[PDB]
């Protein structure tokens, strides 16, 4: 057998698309589709470490802070800032968190079902983002925990339409 | 001069999964160590044969409940990964997400009932041939089949042989191709002593040489 | 930091009595740590950052003539199950409770989350699960019902800033 | 003598139009022109083995989804997802089909004149496609099948006029 | 500084016999053996020259 | 530790926005934001070096005369010109000026509050300039200075709201 | 032939901070030298270790 496909590594090194994106946007993956194939096998996991390429098609330049920087920060070229070129823009973030690595579920609070704020890879603002979409790269997993599929009400099985070449 | 290179027509799109990298923005970032971190795990298939996961039966529970009646067939289910019995597996989980497999297929059976009922069972496995199952228990027999009894040891593993014309096979059984699409797997009672009520639990993981090939995203968003 | 030695020691716990009207999927829970009477407590009263892992050994009291299945696991980062994932906890650290074969589980872990350190009065990393495979069965020769207990211990037990007292 | 032209990984590999292209298209090497260069010295062998090269003229965002997959997966952005550029997208494609090699003639059915639903490349969806080109790399081909010339009516050959610098 | 280059007019065109490759799209797909598969042909004028064949 | 962020080579070579730019620019270091990242590091020394780039939107040809070069010298091509390319001009400075190294603040005047006039890597000019930015290479500092943080009126702490990815 | 290269999307934009370097424009330019300067620091946490300062 060769089972390289399910490599943690190589199914997560694609581009997924972050549905809910604002004019300043702090990258979370937890964002995700909860359906999706990266955010579902991100799920999958309890904690989970990762690099982070981005492609964001935007108006205007683009600045990223890293975690932890204030949000008036956003406002200041001194962080790297992307002048837009025509299509969009690729640039990569690296990993920013203070923690060692990040969590996809959180048993209480972090103040003296919401993950804590520190949980992300920085924010990004421009005058406004029409699209973005993240990269994992060099991602690991931890902790494995239930990939549910999807269930079957009444019949025999999923009877699902696969691509055929009929004339 | 300078070296002449010629822009390529075609080349340069974006694609979602293509192997090249972006232009660093923030350089000479250390992260923290992480080493020795519990619980890592790099493939999906390694933690798919760790650990086995529950079927689930008719009015949705994990365990075959012995009949006491004339049909001798406790239970059978189709042997795929889109059916009803494993559609809560996580095997099935990793494989929704791919199209195409090949391998092995373990199941494995937990007796919990009481000590003072002794019961004798049978499981086989029929491959895509024969309109219906063999559903007597003796026309089975001629099947690929394995028998055990109970007692002290509890825990029964069985494998499904991979039996199909291609060389892979669709993870995402298709709208047409009706009847038996593959195979099934039929559980057979050859005797019980005062089991009304119990029960056997039977859990299902990814075979040693099990394999999925195909990352897709058909769920819809 | 330092290590104490004196925490770490057993603790008797109740966790539910198995009856027959349970079916499969009941399930119980108990976070660690819980409210420590000893030596612990005053550790989390009096230190702020402390890391340990947990060895938890439970055992079910009854008799042979009765039938059913106990999961016992270790959840990381717990959250509330759907009916749907309860039969996928085997992939957490586990073992099965059921009177045919065995009589006592035992399960051990180490400390593991986001922080170096945690504050367990606002973090609780490690939970123990306890759930119901197959339900009691009974006869007129069988146990009506059977109690459960926990036994858990800290182990390996690190602090770091000790806390001023209370009086 | 020198034979480097006839090779059949040679003579095979070039792009050739598809003339039949719908917005959701499956790539099948049958869909080709049976009196052309690579559609008759394909349709020549009884087995064929070949990677795919593709220039595809679309419109919008075009997803290839592997063999086997749902229909329903070429709405997702998970599939390889090519945004389109100025004059065409030009990708290189594996050979995802489950069986060892392809076939050109199938001598029954596979359902418990028209080949198996199985024997394609895989799908390729946008918001429409002008144009699609297929190129075979290092093609393969196997157990040789009748290969027919023009024929010609009542003439003594076939008078076809060849290019003539004559002014 | 960086690599200057000369972006050369009349090329870069597609040919649909050009030698150059395209950037692959789904990495790392080992294919099924398709070894010792009976009856493999890796020139037309090999088969011409095996198998004879009727006038009219 | 990794000091590596800390580094006087490393912090000071990024673009930083110079405020005031006009149709002829002399290329002050000085002239950056106080308050900026760049521009509070270099208030912080005493006296430095550097090479410089800048990036020069401008409409029409762009001209730099070295430092000690008269004014009237701008309007000449044998000095270097850079012909406008479409979003902007990136180009490598020397260093010019006659000092050794340069200097934050000066103690009296040069003749026989305001530095003296050599102070400066060169002018700029061009038929107008819309945005300048500059970047030091292989920054040197010396005699560190007074370095500043926000004030705090009647607050505990300075309360600055950090990116957050809450929902 | 020449080489092709493709003109990659969502590459080339100037980014702040980029680690690439620009063309000279005035070359051969040798700089009065500053060896042994006094008071020379390469690292701000160093200055932050030599030299306390107070509270208020």
């Amino acid at each position: 057998q060769r089972r390289h496909h399910t490599d943690v590594g190589f199914i997560m090194d694609r581009f997924v698309k972050i549905n809910n994106t604002n004019p300043t946007h702090v990258i979370d993956l937890m964002q995700t589709h909860q359906h999706g194939l990266v955010g579902a096998l991100l799920r999958a996991a309890t904690y989970y470490f990762s690099d982070l390429e981005i492609v964001v098609r935007h108006e205007g330049n683009l600045t990223w802070v890293p975690n932890g920087a204030p949000e008036a920060a956003l406002s200041n070229a001194g962080n790297p800032t992307a002048y837009n070129k025509a299509p969009f823009t690729r640039l990569a973030l690296p990993y920013t968190a203070p923690h060692r690595v990040l969590a996809t579920v959180y048993n209480g609070t972090s103040k003296y079902t919401q993950l804590p704020a520190s949980f992300n890879f920085g924010a990004i603002r421009a005058t406004d983002i029409s699209e973005l979409l993240v990269r994992m790269k060099r991602a690991e997993l931890y902790c494995p925990r239930p990939l549910l599929a999807v269930e079957v009400t009444a019949q025999d099985r999923h009877k699902q339409k696969i691509i055929a070449p009929a004339k | 001069g300078i070296v002449p290179v010629a822009c390529s027509d075609g080349y340069g799109g974006l694609v979602t999964t293509d192997p090249k990298t972006a232009d660093p923005v923030y350089g000479k970032v250390y992260n923290p160590p992480r080493t020795n971190y519990p619980g890592r795990f790099t493939n999906l298939l390694d933690v798919a044969e760790a650990c086995p996961t529950f079927l689930c039966f008719d009015d949705g529970k994990p365990y075959v409940v012995t009949r006491e009646d004339e049909q001798r067939l406790l239970a059978k289910f189709d042997v795929s990964l889109a059916a009803k019995h494993m559609s809560n597996t996580y095997l099935s989980g990793i494989a929704q997400y791919y199209a195409q497999y090949s391998g092995t297929i373990n199941l494995h059976f937990m007796f919990t009932g009481s000590t003072d009922s002794k019961a004798r069972y049978m499981v086989a496995y029929v491959p895509p041939g024969v309109e219906t199952p063999p559903d007597t228990p003796e026309r089975a027999a001629h099947c690929i089949h394995a028998e055990w009894d109970t007692g002290l040891n509890s825990k029964f593993t069985f494998s499904i042989p991979y039996v199909s014309a291609a060389d892979y096979a669709y993870t995402a059984s298709d709208v047409a191709e009706t009847t038996n699409v593959q195979g099934w797997v039929c559980i057979y009672q050859i005797t019980h002593g005062k089991a009304q009520n119990d029960t056997l639990v039977v859990s299902v993981s990814a075979g040693k040489d099990f394999e999925l090939r195909l990352p897709i995203d058909p769920r819809t968003q | 930091e330092t290590r104490v030695t004196q925490a770490e020691r057993f603790f008797k716990k109740h966790l539910f009595n198995w009856t027959t009207d349970k079916p499969f999927g009941h399930l119980e829970k108990l976070k660690l740590p819980t409210d420590h009477k000893g030596v612990y407590g005053h550790l989390v009263d009096s230190f702020a950052y402390m890391r340990n892992g947990w060895d938890v050994e439970v055992s079910a009291v009854g008799n042979q003539f009765n039938g059913g299945c106990l999961l016992v696991a270790m959840v990381p980062e717990w959250k509330k199950f759907t009916p749907r994932e309860k039969y996928q906890l085997t992939l957490f650290p586990h073992q099965f409770i059921s009177p045919r074969t065995n009589m006592t589980a035992h399960i051990t872990v180490p400390y593991l989350g986001v922080n170096r350190y945690d504050q367990y009065k606002k973090h609780k990393p490690w939970t123990l699960v306890v759930m119901v495979v197959s339900p009691l069965t009974t006869s007129s020769i069988g146990a009506t019902e059977i109690k459960v207990y926990a036994n858990i211990a800290p182990t390996h037990v690190h602090v770091a800033g000790e806390l001023p007292s209370k009086e």
